[PDB]
Formats: structure tokens, C-alpha cells, sequence
């Protein structure tokens, strides 16, 4: 099992960003995809889930109306697009797989750091 | 729901049994999760199903408890275990917890 | 017990055997009765500690015997 | 398939007749006086029949006892315990029976245990005027007795509340039976629109009784417990003993079987006691799988069968049927399909229900009509138009009546 | 037999419409304000209709009255007495309502005595804006109005929980009605496989309504009580008043009766209001027996009728039936079996539904076609072949073309 | 009243006459309401004979009102 | 009307299989040990599967704690209350469990609130293994999940009572689905009875799935909530996607639509989701009326449709059908009744189930045979008798073989 | 929440649309258990006091468990 993320990106305040997560080593549509973030010096914070088989999405309350999760079965790649990014959103994002037979996150990618700043 | 790690920070020496407690406040089912996050990298599975050991982990780690408290226990402290450990759940959304670090 | 199933593809039909019978022919009637009384409207005056339920589940009984009395003569359905 | 051939009967005629005769203003006094000293009695009726009786609850003997120490004695002060909780408990049964009879309007089925609990039921069968073996049969299947009985409210009077509770009698017991299933069968030609189907129609329960066969068409009017079967003659037809001859052979002249045909074919499946019938047709996908391994067998176009050993799920097209797991032994008797022996061009379109002999005679008639008015047209070219009635010696020449001028 | 013609509709359309109307945020305030200091109200609605409102429970007043004892009175103490009595009963009703609603998706087919007591229903029928006859009719049949009414969970608000309790409105009463029963009717030929069958297919109920007869094909959708019948018009077909002529005679030209044809004969029976019909065919044995004298009558081949006077038990084949005991005057009527009037050979095989005119025209056209074929084929053998066209004046000699050499 | 039947051998059919009509052609939508309360869960910090049940059966009340509240707009079905 | 083409299978096979596996004399002790001091464990039986256990009610601990003061030689020394509270309130649930399982005799109707509570059901939903997608689909719809789940008593042992609970598992979500309704259609010939009627039988539910379409023909067993349907594939037929063409065109060659024919014309109606369709025939009165403006339109003889916009009630004959009040947009499509394109003489009268292509083929064969017989009958009068076989060289004069003397 | 109807007069038929799907294909067999006690049958000298309930409503539990034992052959 392997998950590959895109490289670091920099955007201006108020802009939108898109992070890709390509899966390999298993059946893409048989498991759900989750997004979690970790601010530097802070604990983990879950963002949302996106089922690839059906395309349904569930977003956390704190991020409602700002995040969009999309899927490409032919490329077996998920995308997380965050709009109206603020200064406090400077952190690293992970894409992980959840297992239906076990209630846990078994595979994690390398991680992508995104920096938001006017400079 | 609200999660709480009663230990916030703990320090000890080699070859010790350390106990970490995790508590909730609502219908938590009976499923927990204990992760280890090495600095600069991605966390890993250690305890799932709140009592079952993941394949490949040393057996010194154990997990038990039911109700409103769940305890993770390291039987013997090894030099290669000084890292951070976290607590997860699935009430309806998802929720990780403050978490503790095992400094030496 | 010995349950044996034989299939015939020629008519595409299956037959299970070995089941031991039990049937019904006729009914039997047996009247059942519950012996009861009326109720004395005279119960008591002010309450104190154990003289409220003496009428609480007593006016309900007085009602219940009534709506049983309503089912007077009309023939029930089948 | 054979629900229309049944009759109809009033299930509760006996009980309601008993109630009506009980409504003759003397039997209530007789039953009140007879049971005065005991709980079990047998009382005759005015018309000249005798029935059993019972007493299940006696509020009077308690309410009259407590009537004095609620007014004559202590008006309105704490009486005592067991006059508080017990009075709460006693009215519960009466309230619940009130609710049941008020919602169901005089007839309730199955008989809930509020009306009669296990103790009184077992007492009734112990005192039932019946043979021992029937008592042994009832003592192990009380819930079926509950599910196969009716109870009708009868009368209320000055201080007596009574009703009637019917009880089935298992007069016929311990005979061999069987169950017959069926599945659609059609031709396997690849050309759409040229398929004729055929399906047996007499599915259901068969049982033996006094040299004849009871036939139950509806599978939902017969219950199965362990390995024994319960039914009801009210939902039965009477057949001669040779019906099973249809099962061994279909063309036996002794008995005539039942079939049905149509030109519509769809893949389907049926679940037997110990296996699965699969009739897979068209371009769909039909497979039999196992939980440990996966798919185990893929069928072809046509009727087939699978035994329950080594198989758990049958995936027909889009659905997913679960096979039984009862332990038994199967046997796959081979042969040749029967539909292939029919001429597609003259096959009957469709019949709601018919017999193989009727189909055979219809085919014979269809062949005979064309055989008649096909060779009649074989004489075409052997007919010459009528000559005029003018008396002319018209001669047949060049296919017409011509004035003879060749030899004349 | 007439299931395939009924219309369909949503039986809860009015209830859901009213519930949706209640969700216009302009009525809940009014409905909780229009019942401030009473138990009954008549409230208009925004859409332009007015309905009755009836509240049966009151909690928050007692909840607050007890909250002070629960908390203000010596914090936590067991001093409070009789509060249990006032608490168990009050909470039990709400628990039962919630359970009954949750089990069956919130739309229970009947209305349990939990949702409303008999006194409340009597109050409602008292306050109905109807005539006196309907009120009297509903007064004595409170065990039937429940079985035809519906309960619909509607809306929950900051303190108000409200649901819709539908009730039936009777528009036609007291007109005469009559019930119908049918039975198989077949030939009694000894040789097996040489019989035909026709049965009437209009069994059910009939009631007058503004000069037009209704029809309820399913007798299980009409409860009865003593002598008055209860029925619903959701399953009714409007028919001309001439259908009862099919009652007395079938060959009338103004109305065409109904009939179903087949070729399967099985002995059976049908129970009616005051008697029993037995169709005893073939080798089966049929017997009418009385309670105290054993066998009383033996049937023969064909169909016949037995009244209830002195007869109580019927045995057909291997099944024992029962008969009603209603008091009434029966009347036997003689006649001629119509089945013998038809040609056995050319009888139509089978029809799910058919009329007398249909079979009459079918047999007419079949007979005419076969006769016109016969008249043409009766002259075959008296035709000679076409003569060759080779300019030859062939004469009819030896019934064939041949060079004339006898007279020329 | 009288209930009379006629049997005809020609069609082998039976007819019963004598009953009286009662049939439904309308509907009435009468609304019935039950009123509720806030029932603040917190109301005690100690034990008592009656108080014991009080808390259990009031928690039952809260669960009942909550579970019926969850049925927010489930479409009614016949 | 397509109920017979369905397959027949078993519903509780999986629960019975699990129960049978639970009788190996060691499994129950393993479960008791593995759930020693925790709830909701995952276990593996000897069959090699992985199932989920759950403890909902505990009585051993409470009884062991509270029986010593009552069972020991304390002379049953009453102490206080909260002993009656903690016991009398507890055993009622077990009493009701025995209640339901004795009345229903094993398998019980949709898990009752007493077998499983809402908190217990939700805590089980979290416990159950499956994708995160199927949480909001069946966590907001517990009231309808309860109606799609069985419950089977399994076994009683040393100190443990265990019963298996089925739970439906959802596999396909969010594909487009549509309902299909039909109505009678007939001509309007002046002579009563002479008309001809046809109908479509494909009414029911259609749902796209995996490139095919699942068709459910029992509309009474598919539930609707808001805009979501809910019913199992057990009652489904698998059809190719092209069948949808029958909706838009009635003579497409890709697929053949299903119809039936009859010669009986009646007036009726169907209530769609957003409107009412009415087939009005004969002299019966038809009228759609608003709740405020009274009558607004009278339908002519034939088929017609009304949208619910500004419509409250519909009346045909003596009945009265209400209409739904959902907010939506309809769209009438004009056209011509296809029944006008069929010849009355050669129209098929009775057909329980046939395709339009089958009807066309039967009609073609019918008139081809008629024309063949008439052309041959057109040759009548073009044949003479046969001359005597005595060798006479007669002549065909006046259609007879008379002696050659007219021109000889 | 976009429900529409199309009516075809050429067949006197009506077709709805816009409804979503939710199908059933599998079954989960999760067992449920209830702890129980053997229950001693010890008798008390006298239950005429407020312990009358304890003496009566324990025989009910005994009969319930006996009845469950009776149908255990399912």
C-alpha cells in the first residue's frame, strides 16, 4: 500500500489551493479516504471524508462550506480543494485510508506542507 | 463528544511499564485507537479495536478498558520508543485527542 | 430424521421427502370465565399516604367493565 | 398457482354457535353455581351437549374482602402493603384484555398469553378428552397451538365475564408427506422471440391421509417445526393416490399432470430444502459461490441445480439468494429436457392452467387442420371453370371451354 | 375474482395535506393560542379551511408543579408522596404512544386505545358537524370506527406535539344490500377427461347508491355486525342497476352476465350465511351429518344445497367443515343445469374472464367456419384436372384429360 | 330483522338478502395535540427513596422525547 | 399483475445458519469468556467467520448483589425502597421478550422497541463493520430499517440467553429510479360491449443498477421517504437498459412492450404522485372539483389526466379519491389513442399476458388465413363434375358430361 | 427535491422521475446476548411484610425462564 502527495505549494491569502493524493497497491473503490491536518506545534485535526465508489462527501463543521473533495477513478486519485484560505491555515496535510473492517487509519502518505503569506 | 488524555506529559527511564488513560463523555461505542507519531514523519497503527494488536508491533504494548476509560500500557520501556502517542474514536464524525509525549 | 431431496432436470422440479405429518381436523370449545364484582363509588374523603391509588386504578376498572358492557349483542367478524 | 380452486368456510362457526346457545339465560347461572367449589368442571348444555370450563382469575374474592377495610373499617388511612402493589397488579390483566378486545373487536388471533398462560393451557390439554399421543404432540409445540386458535368474546352479565377459546385437534398424525417445487423451463435457442416456456404448476405440500392425498397449494398455510409439518384441512384439496406418478414420469397415461406455458423467459432461482434450482436464460450472469473462496460454479443457458454442500450464495443477475443449510443428502437424477420434443411453429401461446394431454390434443388439432386444408390446395391446378348452361358442346382446350375447331 | 379492475389511491392524502398545511409557521402559534383555557376548539387554517382541535393531556403544568418539590423542596428528599402515582401513569401514556409510533413508521393502520379513550371518541363524534343519524350510527359501533381510521404523526414544536387522527364519514346508509356466493358447475360424465366447467365470477356484495349499484369484489374488505354491513367505497365499481337481473336469469339481453370456463373438476364446498353448498364430483364422498344423529344425508354427483335446520356438520372428501347458526328462513328453488345446453366438443378451453355473449359469438363463428368448410369439402372428388394447353380439345373421358377416340 | 337466502340450481349459486347498508365516502381530519415541557435534566445532587426512580423515569422521558424528535419529517406512508 | 414471474427464496437462511453453528458445545463458553468484562467484542466461530457480539441487559451482577439480603436467613427483613424499584422495573423487559417470542413462535415481526432500544441500535450501527458511506443513509432512517430486519431465537445455556438479529445491508445508492403507472384504454363504440380494451402491465418501480435495470412489480412492497425509495432486490427482475424505450415509443424494434387485452370496459382512476389519471367510460359521471371553487371540469369519454395544481378532489361515479399535494411540475403530452389503429374484427379478445409483437403476429396470421381461405373460396364455381368412368367421350355442356350432339 | 411527471396519452400512462435509490443486497448476522442468573428457590419464614412483592414477582421470572427453556428447541 502506498499514497503519494504533491509537492509544497504557496498561495496568497484568500486564494484557493488543491492537494492531490494518488493511491497504489489496493482496490481504489473498496475503502474510504480521509483528510487530516496538523498545525506546527499543535495536535491533529480531522477535516473530512470522501467515498470514491459513490462520490458522497462528509465535511467537518469547522470547515463547512470551504472544502471540496473530488475523485478520479481512472487515475484513482483524490483531490482536496480548500478555498478562502486564511493565515492560520498554515500547516501540513495528510491523506489516509480508513478500513471498514477495523475502525482505524492503516496507511498514511508522506505529507504536504502549504504556506500562506502575503510576502 | 470530548476526548481527554489524563496524562499530558510523562518522563521515565528504561524498562518501565507506563500507563496512559483516555476518557470520553458520550456514546463512544467500544472502539478506540492508539497511534504513534514519530517526529517529522507520519503516524502508525499501534492499537485498534481497543484491545487488538496490529501485526508487526512488539508485543510489549497492550490496551484494555471499557466504559468511559481506556488505558494503554507499555510493559517495558525501550530506548526506541520515545515518541508521541494519540487517542482516536468515531462517535459520528471523528475526533483525535490532545495526546501525550514520552520524553526521556 | 432423514431429509432427502431429489432433483429432476427433465421437468426441472425438486422433491423433498421424509417429512412426518401433522394436520388438523376439527375444533373444540371450552368456555373460560373471570369472576368479578361492581365498585363502591363511596371510597373516602381526603388523601394522606395510601388512599389515592385506591381510586386511581379503580375508576379505570369501573370504565373498563363499562366498555366491555358496550359489546352487547353485535356479532363479531370472522 | 392453485389458490382459486379452494373453497371457503367460516372459521369460527362452532365457537359463535356455542356462544349463542350459552346466551339462553340459564347456562350462566348453571356455570356460576357448578364451579363454586372448584376450578375445573364439565357442564352440559340445554341443547344437549357438554363442554369443559375453567376459572383463570377471581377479582371478586379479593375485592369483596377489601371492600370492608376501605369504608366499613379504615376509610382513608394507610391500609397496608399487599393492598397497594397487589391491587395495582391484579387490574393489569383485565386492562390488557380490555385493550385487546377493544382493538380487535371481539376476535383475536393468535391467542396472546394474557387471555390464557402456559399453566392453564397445559391444564386444558391434561384434562382434554383425547388420547395420550395427541397430548404428547401438543406438549412440545404449544406456540403452534397459540398460533392456530381463535378466541371470541361471548357475554357479560351481573358478575360473570366469559368468552370462548377454540382449540385445534390433530386428528391425523404420523403419515409420510413431501414438498414439490418448480421453476420455469424454456428453449435455449439464441434467437430472441423464438422461445417457448413450460413450468409445472402443482407446487406445494402433499400429505397422505386414508389412502388419498391432501394437497396444500399455499406454502404460507403450513408451518415446519424441526422435521414435522403442520397444516390445516381448510386450505386443502383431495387427490387420488397416483399423483406422485407425475413425479417419476410426465407422460404416464394413468394420471394427467398440470403445466403452463408462455413465450416470456427471465432468469430466476428457487430455494429448496437442501439445494438451489437455477433457471438461467438470456445474456445475464448466473453463478454459485462460497464464502471462503469465491465463485465456484458458472451455469450455462438452461435449468440446473446445486446441492447446498460447499455453496452458500447464489448470484443470479443482480440479486443474491442465500441457500439453506439443513443437513441432508441430495441426488442429481439426469435425463433429457422435455421442452425440446415440441414443435415451435405450432406451440400454444399461453394458458393460465392446463394439462399435458390438453396440450397434446391441441397440437394434434392444429396439425390436423393444416393437414386437411393443405392437401385440399394440392388439387389446385386440377380444377376447370364451369361451362355455360347454353347447351353448347364446349370442349376443354387451352384451359378454357373453347368452340371445337381443331378436330372439327 | 375481480381484483384486476380496482383503482388505487393514497388513503392518507387528506392527512398528509393537513399536516403539510400545519408547516406554514403561521398556524402552530394560533393552534397553541386558540386552546389556552379549554379542551376543545374549532380553528381555521391559512389555506382557508377550519378543523376541530382536541387536547387530551397536560404535562408541563404538573412537571413544573413537581419540579419545585423535586428541587426547591429540601433539595433532594423522599418526603414527596403520591408523586409516584402521579408520575408512572402520566409517563406511561407517552411511552406507549412513542413506542407504537416508532414500530410502524408512525402511521399505524388502526388507532390504539392509547391514542384516545372511548370517552374522547364519544366527545369527538358528539362534536362532529353531521346529522343525527350518523352520530347515532357511530355511537353503537365504536369498535368498527377504530378499524377504519388512521393515525398520522405530524409535527413537534417547542412544547406542542400534534398528530392527525382521521375518521370516516358515512354518506349512504339504510339502503338494502345483498351478498352473492358462487360454486363450480360441471358435467357429471363418468368417463374421465371428458368434462367441461363454467363458474359465475361476480361473488361479493351489492348495495344501492343513488340508483346505481356498487360492487366490492373482495368480501374481506367489508366487516359485518349482526345485520348491518360495513363497507368502504375505495374498492367500489359503479354498475347499472340491472346486475341483479343476472341474479334471477342469465340469458337476458339487456345485461351480459360474467362466466369463467375451464376443464378441471374437484369436489368442494362453500359456506354461506344460512347453509352449505356442496359440489360433489367424481369418486369423492360427501356427507351431511348432524351433531346427535350421525350421518343424516348422502350427496350424489353434481352440486346441491343444505339448510342449517337440523344440519350442522359437512364432510367433503377428507375435510370437515362447519356451518353458521344464524336464524333465518331459507328457500330452495329448482331449475335446470345450464351446462347441459352446450356442445361438449366445441366448448372453449379456458378463459380468465368471459361473458355469455363472448362464448356465444365464439361458438357461433367456430360452427359457421367449420360448416362452410364442410360444405365446400363435401364436393371434393367430383373435379377433373386442367387439360394441357397444347392446342388440344380434350374431352372429359374417364374423369381425366385423354385424346378423344371413342365418339370421334 | 330477517335474513333470507335463495339458492338457484340453474347457476348453482346462493344469494342472501336482508342486511342494511353502511358505507364510507368521506374523511375528517381532526387534530389532537399533546403538550410537552423543558424538563431540565439537572434538579438534584443526592439520593432519596422516591428520588431514585424519579431520575430513572425522567431520563426515560428525555429519551422518549428525543427519539420522537429525531422523526423530523419522515414522510407518512399508507 | 406480474407477481407470478418472481422467484421464491428464503429470508432467514443466514440467521438459521449462524444459529446452527452456535451449537458446538464450546462456542458459547468462548463468547462468555471473551465478553468477560467488556461490551461489543468481535469473535470468530469454528465455522471460520467473524461476527459481532453485544450485551444489552445485565442481570447476574444485580441479582447476585441484591439477593443475599433477601435469600440469606435475614427473615426477608424489608429495609427500604429502591429494592422494589431496581427489580420490578427490570424484569418487565424480559417478560415482554418472552411475550413476543411466545406469541410469534420464534421469528418475530420487525425488531420491537423492547428487543432493541434506539440507543442500543445506534451503538450497534457504529459497532457494525462497513464503509463510512452507509452511516447517514441508515442512521436517519431507523424507523424504516426496523421494518427490514428479522429476529431469531437461538439458544439458552448455563447463564446466557442469545438471539440472532438480522440487519439489512445496503449496496447501491443514488442511481436514478422512476415509478410507472397505467390505466385502462378503450374505444367508444355506441353499441355496448362491442368495444375493445388494452392495458400495459409494466407498472411498478424501475431502478438503474450496474448497467441493467431492476424492476419491482409489487408496488405495495417498496417504501418511500421524502424522495428516496426503499425495497429489497428479492422481488426484482433484471432487464436490459433498452426497455426504457417503451416509455417514449410503443413500436420500437429494440424491445417489445408488455400489454394485455380484454373486452370489458369500466370507468376508474389512478392517483399518481403529482396528479390524477381518469378513464371515464359509458354514462357514468366524472368530475374533478376544487376544495373552494367547486366543480371546475367535466371529463369526456376516454382517458384523461389532471395535474394537482388547483385540484383537491376527484370523483368517478359514486367514489371519491383525494390527490397528493407534493410540489412539482407536470407536463401533458398530446397524442392519439393507439387503439384507433386496430381492426375490430381481427382483434384478439382475451390475453392474460402477451407482447405487442405477439399480438401483431397473431393478427397477421389470422387475416392471412382469412385471405387464403377467401381466395380459394373465390375459385368456387370454377370446377365442373367428373365425367363417367365408363369411357364415354362426352362433352362438357351446361356443366355436365352430356353426349356429344350439340356440334356433332 | 425535483419531482416531475410526464403523461403519454398514446398509452394513457404516467411516468415519474427524480427519485433516488437505496437498494438492499446483503445481511449482517450480529448476535445479541443477555446475562442471566440461576435464581435460588430459598423460601422465607414469612413474606407478609413489604417483602410480599419479592416473594411473588420472582416466581414470574422463574416461569418466564422455564417457558424460554421450553421453546429452546427452535
Amino acid at each position: 500500500v502506498q499514497l503519494v502527495q504533491s509537492g509544497a505549494e504557496v498561495k496568497k491569502p484568500g486564494a484557493s489551493v488543491k492537494v492531490s493524493c494518488k493511491a497504489s497497491g489496493y482496490t481504489f473503490t473498496s475503502y474510504d479516504i480521509n483528510w487530516v491536518r496538523q498545525a506546527t506545534g499543535q495536535g491533529l485535526e480531522w477535516m473530512g471524508w470522501m467515498n470514491p465508489n459513490s462520490g458522497n462527501t462528509g465535511y467537518a463543521q469547522k470547515f463547512q462550506g470551504r472544502v471540496t473533495m473530488t475523485r478520479q477513478t481512472s487515475r484513482s486519485t483524490a483531490y482536496m480543494e480548500l478555498s478562502s484560505l486564511r493565515s492560520e491555515d498554515t500547516a501540513v496535510y495528510y491523506c489516509a485510508r480508513e478500513d471498514w473492517g477495523s475502525a482505524a487509519f492503516d496507511s498514511w502518505g508522506q505529507g504536504t506542507m502549504v504556506t500562506v503569506s502575503s510576502a | 463528544i470530548q476526548l481527554t488524555q489524563s496524562p499530558s506529559t510523562l518522563s521515565a527511564s528504561v524498562n518501565d511499564r507506563v500507563t496512559l488513560t483516555c476518557r470520553a463523555s458520550q456514546s463512544i461505542s467500544s472502539w478506540l485507537a492508539w497511534y504513534q507519531q514519530k517526529p517529522g514523519k507520519a503516524p502508525k497503527l499501534l492499537i485498534y479495536q481497543a484491545s487488538s494488536l496490529q501485526s508487526g508491533v512488539p508485543s510489549r504494548f497492550t490496551g484494555s478498558g471499557s466504559g468511559t476509560e481506556f488505558t494503554l500500557t507499555i510493559s517495558s520501556l525501550q530506548p526506541d520508543d520515545f515518541a508521541t502517542y494519540y487517542c482516536q474514536q468515531f462517535n459520528s464524525y471523528w475526533t483525535f485527542g490532545q495526546g501525550t509525549k514520552v520524553e526521556i | 430424521q432423514n431429509i432427502t431431496e431429489e432433483f429432476y432436470q427433465s421437468t426441472c422440479s425438486a422433491v423433498s421427502k421424509g417429512y412426518l405429518s401433522a394436520l388438523r381436523t376439527g375444533w373444540y370449545t371450552s368456555v373460560i370465565t373471570i369472576e368479578l364484582s361492581n365498585i363502591k363509588e363511596n371510597k373516602c374523603n381526603g388523601t394522606d399516604a395510601k388512599v389515592k391509588l385506591i381510586k386511581q386504578e379503580l375508576d379505570k376498572y369501573k370504565n373498563a367493565v363499562t366498555e366491555l358492557q358496550l359489546l352487547m349483542q353485535s356479532t363479531p367478524a370472522t | 398457482f392453485l389458490g382459486f380452486l379452494l373453497g371457503v368456510g367460516s372459521a369460527i362457526a362452532s365457537g359463535v354457535a356455542v356462544c349463542k346457545v350459552l346466551h339462553l339465560e340459564g347456562e350462566v347461572n348453571k356455570i356460576k353455581s357448578a364451579l363454586l367449589s372448584t376450578n375445573k368442571a364439565v357442564v352440559s348444555l340445554s341443547n344437549g351437549v357438554s363442554v369443559l370450563t375453567f376459572k383463570v382469575l377471581d377479582l371478586k374474592n379479593y375485592i369483596d374482602k377489601q371492600l370492608l377495610p376501605i369504608l366499613n373499617k379504615q376509610s382513608c388511612s394507610i391500609s397496608n402493603i399487599e393492598t397497594v402493589i397487589e391491587f395495582q397488579q391484579k387490574n393489569n390483566r383485565l386492562l390488557e384484555i380490555t385493550r385487546e378486545f377493544s382493538v380487535n373487536a371481539g376476535v383475536t388471533t393468535p391467542v396472546s398469553t394474557y387471555m390464557l398462560t402456559n399453566s392453564e393451557l397445559l391444564s386444558l390439554i391434561n384434562d382434554m378428552p383425547i388420547t395420550n399421543d395427541q397430548k404428547k404432540l401438543m406438549s412440545n409445540n404449544v406456540q403452534i397451538v397459540r398460533q392456530q386458535s381463535y378466541s371470541i368474546m361471548c357475554i357479560i352479565k351481573e358478575e360473570v365475564l366469559a368468552y370462548v377459546v377454540q382449540l385445534p385437534l390433530y386428528g391425523v398424525i404420523d403419515t409420510p408427506c413431501w414438498k414439490l417445487h418448480t421453476s420455469p423451463l424454456c428453449t435455449t435457442n439464441t434467437k430472441e422471440g423464438s422461445n417457448i416456456c413450460l413450468t409445472r404448476t402443482d407446487r406445494g405440500w402433499y400429505c397422505d391421509n386414508a389412502g388419498s392425498v391432501s394437497f396444500f397449494p399455499q406454502a404460507e398455510t403450513c408451518k415446519v417445526q424441526s422435521n414435522r409439518v403442520f397444516c390445516d384441512t381448510m386450505n386443502s384439496l383431495t387427490l387420488p393416490s397416483e399423483v406422485n406418478l407425475c413425479n417419476v414420469d410426465i407422460f404416464n397415461p394413468k394420471y394427467d399432470c398440470k403445466i403452463m406455458t408462455s413465450k416470456t423467459d427471465v432468469s430466476s432461482s428457487v430455494i429448496t430444502s437442501l439445494g438451489a434450482i437455477v433457471s438461467c436464460y438470456g445474456k445475464t450472469k448466473c453463478t454459485a459461490s462460497n464464502k471462503n473462496r469465491g465463485i465456484i460454479k458458472t451455469f450455462s443457458n438452461g435449468c440446473d441445480y446445486v446441492s447446498n454442500k460447499g455453496v452458500d450464495t447464489v448470484s443470479v443477475g443482480n440479486t443474491l439468494y442465500y441457500v439453506n443449510k439443513q443437513e441432508g443428502k441430495s441426488l442429481y437424477v439426469k435425463g433429457e429436457p422435455i421442452i425440446n420434443f415440441y414443435d415451435p411453429l405450432v406451440f400454444p401461446s399461453d394458458e393460465f392452467d392446463a394439462s399435458i394431454s390438453q396440450v397434446n390434443e391441441k397440437i394434434n388439432q392444429s396439425l390436423a387442420f393444416i393437414r386437411k386444408s393443405d392437401e385440399l390446395l394440392s388439387a389446385i391446378g386440377g380444377y376447370i371453370p364451369e361451362a355455360p348452361r347454353d347447351g353448347q358442346a364446349y370442349v376443354r382446350k387451352d384451359g378454357e371451354w373453347v368452340l371445337l375447331s381443331t378436330f372439327l
